Formats: C-alpha cells, sequence, structure tokens
C-alpha cells in the first residue's frame, strides 16, 4: 500500500 | 497552531499522538538529492545516513507534556537545519529523518 519512501514523503514533506 | 494542523492533516494525530515530528520545507528533489550528500552514521549505528550539505527550512512539532489523546498539543519551532535521513532501495531516496544538524 504505502512503502517506507512514500511515508517518508506524507510524513514529513512539505515543499 | 500550524503542527497541530499538518500533524493533524498527514493522519501523524489521527489515531495516536506522535511525540516529536520534523516538516522539511525544502523541494522534495533537493530532499532526495541529499542521498547523495555527506554520509555519516545515523543513531541507530548504521551508516547509510547523509546530512545536508545546506541547511533546511524545518519545523520541529514537539508534543508538550500537559496533552493526551485526543488531544495533542504540539509546540512549532522553525529553524534552518542540516537535514539527516537514511536512504534506502533504487532510486536511494530517504525513507527515514533522523536529525537536524
Amino acid at each position: 500500500k504505502e512503502t517506507a519512501a512514500a511515508k517518508f514523503e506524507r510524513q514529513h514533506m512539505d515543499s | 497552531n500550524y503542527c497541530n494542523q499538518m500533524m493533524k492533516s498527514r493522519n501523524l494525530t489521527k489515531d495516536r499522538c506522535k511525540p516529536v515530528n520534523t516538516f522539511v520545507h525544502e523541494s522534495l528533489a533537493d530532499v532526495q538529492a541529499v542521498c547523495s550528500q555527506k554520509n555519516v552514521a545515523c543513531k541507530n549505528g548504521q551508516t547509510n545516513c547523509y546530512q545536508s550539505y545546506s541547511t533546511m527550512s524545518i519545523t520541529d512539532c514537539r508534543e508538550t507534556g500537559s496533552s493526551k489523546y485526543p488531544n495533542c498539543a504540539y509546540k512549532t519551532t522553525q529553524a534552518n537545519k542540516h537535514i539527516i535521513v537514511a536512504c534506502e532501495g533504487n532510486p536511494y531516496v530517504p525513507v527515514h529523518f533522523d536529525a537536524s544538524v
């Protein structure tokens, strides 16, 4: 469903 | 409060309260590019972490001690610090945050 690198983007990324 | 909001939205605190959480205000490309920068050990010992050359605009979201689910309070702290993420896989990309130098 949600990869490890995808979960990072959602949790921390806020360009 | 930004933390209470972003954290809420991102499903970070929609079923539990997360103690800490850093949000990077830089482009994802720039952030992912960190995976080919200063290679150093993570706190967990493993040496597949890469500190950013430069300092990114961030936001440290701390849960204040007085809060409890369903009410998670967050202390918002803006900053510009080097980030350290653990990259893995192909393409090598950030999968774990680790600190803000």
